């Protein structure tokens, strides 16, 4: 607040703080058959049934 | 002292598809076998009377 009257505050502190940043750690696991990953990408690029 | 030759084998191989035991199979072959588990083709077989 401003000064004046009657009105005396303890002027204006200024902190500096550094905080951390905590990792989190997600796992997941995709099975494919490898059947398709085959028949759908092939060296002969011949349309498919 | 001499080196009079330097000889080796050459393996051929008649494949499946050229020998006579294919005259006892059809052969139909498949783009990824992997795909299907178990073949169970059911025939309904009549008999005359």
């Amino acid at each position: 607040i401003a000064h004046g009257d009657g009105r005396r505050p303890n002027k204006q502190r200024q902190y500096i703080v550094m905080k951390a940043c905590n990792k989190h750690h997600i796992g997941a696991e995709i099975e494919l058959a490898a059947a398709d990953i085959e028949l759908l990408f092939a060296e002969k690029e011949t349309p498919l049934d | 002292e001499a080196l009079l030759g330097v000889y080796t084998n050459v393996v051929e191989f008649v494949k499946f598809l050229e020998t006579a035991l294919a005259a006892a199979c059809v052969n139909t072959e498949f783009k990824d076998l992997r795909r299907m588990i178990d073949g169970k083709i059911q025939f309904k077989i009549s008999m005359p009377t």
